[PDB]
């Protein structure tokens, strides 16, 4: 049913195979769905390293799974700004494979304590997408599940 | 906060030399670090980039010769070259992100000459 | 991949009179870019980042403002101590990161 | 046809150098192109040698620690040293063969000593 | 017997020195040889050992980055070391042990500096 | 893992008079020891070794007796050309090896 | 592997007569041979190459002739700028290839 109703711009499977997925058997099969920029796609996939693999969602070495990345700007980009979309700029550390953090505490730099307020040297980690009609292909959205 | 740098002169060409960004102010180890080339009388240039996790990006030209590291101990930042006569003559700047795009605390250059 | 470049690059300003500057992206642009200022010999020093966010420490006589491909930064006073170098920038994807730009040249 | 050599100076015992051989005239990718050095004083020694296919041998008092490499993009011919202190203590040159025995296009020497 | 030793100068951080240890009347290939290391205006500190057999210890400090090597062509000790700002600033000594416990033999210092 | 240290640091004797040091070595010693001296500018040379050996060139002026823990060292004449600096050391186990502890000073 | 020999080592040579040079090669030779001249502080430049082919740019001055074992040059005219230094070569096999033997010295 995907083929035929939502054309596709990176259809990629690691372990299984497109055709073959029909004729076979599995327990659980997962579906994780969220919205990266295009030039950033590419960071889902196994290993890999950046602000978006590394911070956000980081998929496993050993992944026995599907990707599937479809272009979005004709709906999902805004009028005039679609700031409702972030992404965590700003962590200590990596995330384990196939986890996710939803804190809004400030971020701290500098080992001078941080206050509740950002102001300097402390940070809000998330930063906010700018969507437009406008914007070039690599920085247009996309809706990768 | 002030990052001074350290290291520099001259190296010939194939050799080699460490840079020390020190900073007193901002931990090292939690914000994105990076280098900044300046050949004179030219534009700037982007070298390395250093992320608060285990992660080192380099720019096409400084690529397998450049070499970054990080010391929680002294809170200081190193950059380890194998240098040729035209990838490295220039002053090199430590810089420190903000917002994602916007290099704020930027250092004094050290003069880095290759002959 | 995008260039990143700048129109005036030399220019010719007065004390009396304001400047205007304007730094061009291909294949569009996000709304994140930053303007530099730097005094020859001189390490520098971030002028204005984001949308026209302005910054603590620079003077509100700095003002840059623009969206989409078509970006420009102006002073609105006399420029006391005549300025000399500006640059653009924004973070890319994994290849590039960093792009510069032509640097830009302003004085008497 | 004319080979200007570059690099030299003095470098300390268990350092490093590399020397470029600038050639105008001749391509280095087709030619029979070799290191010949001399010490102060005394006869001529051979050093390298780098066919037009990926081939290269060595003398015996200079291999392990000296690599040569040619680069098509400058149109010259580089080579790497890891000195010592009676394995380097001459001047370098760079040459040309015609018919598999003679060197003919020999370059102006480079200066390079230890210590 | 006499242990003169050579090399020193100054290097740059990230750099590389070897020195050498001369000795005419005992046989590096036969005695406990080592290194010891005097920071100006403070007390000494060990390096290295190098037993008759194939056998060599490093301080903690020296560990991973100093190399010790011998070479009975020359009846010579020889140190490699890549070196950094804080781990060689000191002047270097040789030595021979007697009883498993007492150097005697100490050669004349070699300054290595870095900068 | 043992500490090698020295009680008397700097120290203040006159020509007439004698000098004693002493050094101690944490959870106890074997009876190999050595004594260094070490006048400014100049490599150290073997004084005394073992327990109590003396060395040839070492004159018998020098003698420096102990056992166990307490570790010491005594000159006898009256010191013409004034010694400088001496030292202790002891060989370990494969991690540490060679311990010299802290200097000692001794002048007019 | 073959050794190169050169037996004139130092000459004494006037301007009025001329000189000859033998350079020796041990276990037999090809015909490729070469011989350069070095001026003091000069890079060598090549003389005469293979069996007498002589090179342009080389006088007709020299002329260097031999076959086999014994190979030689010599040097017709009054030699007015007076020569230096002389070598012999021969390519070998895989671990030597180069062999340039001693060098000759010849001057007024």
């Amino acid at each position: 049913v995907l083929y035929n109703f939502a054309p596709f711009f990176a259809f990629k499977c690691y372990g299984v195979s497109p055709t073959k997925l029909n004729d076979l058997c599995f327990t659980n099969v997962y579906a994780d769905s969220f919205v990266i920029r295009g030039n950033e796609v590419s960071q889902i996939a196994p290993g890999q390293t950046g602000n978006i693999a590394d911070y956000n969602y980081k998929l496993p070495d050993d992944f026995t799974g599907c990707v599937i990345a479809w272009n979005s700007n004709k709906l999902d980009s805004k009028v005039g700004g679609n700031y409702n979309y972030r992404y965590r700029l700003f962590r200590k550390s990596n995330l384990k494979p196939f986890e996710r953090d939803i804190s809004t505490e400030i971020y701290q730099a500098g080992n001078k304590p941080c206050n509740g307020v950002a102001g300097v040297n402390c940070y809000f980690p998330l930063q906010s997408y700018g969507f437009r009609p406008t914007y070039g292909v690599g920085h247009q959205p996309y809706r990768v599940v | 906060v002030q990052l001074v740098e350290s290291g520099g002169g001259l190296v010939q060409p194939g050799g080699s030399l460490r840079l020390s960004c020190a900073a007193s102010g901002l931990t090292v180890s939690s914000n994105y670090m990076n280098w900044v080339r300046q050949a004179p009388g030219k534009g700037l240039e982007w070298v390395s980039v250093f992320y608060p996790g285990g992660s080192t990006f380099y720019a096409d030209s400084v690529r397998g010769r450049f070499t970054i590291s990080r010391d929680n101990s002294k809170n200081t930042l190193y950059l380890q070259m194998n240098s040729l006569r035209a990838e490295d003559t220039a002053v090199y700047y430590c810089a420190r992100d903000h917002s994602g795009h916007a290099l704020d605390i930027w250092g004094q250059g050290t003069m880095v000459t290759v002959s | 991949d995008i260039q990143m470049t700048q129109s005036p690059s030399f220019l010719s300003a007065s004390v009396g009179d304001r400047v205007t500057i304007t730094c061009r992206a291909s294949q569009g642009i996000s709304s994140y870019l930053a303007w530099y200022q730097q005094k020859p010999g001189k390490a520098p020093k971030l002028l204005i980042y984001a949308a026209s966010t302005l910054q603590s420490g620079v003077p509100s006589r700095f003002s840059g403002s623009g969206s989409g491909t078509e970006f420009t930064l102006t002073i609105s006073s006399l420029q006391p101590e005549d300025f000399a170098t500006y640059y653009c920038q924004h973070l890319n994807s994994y290849p590039s990161m960093y792009t510069f730009g032509q640097g830009t040249k302003v004085d008497i």
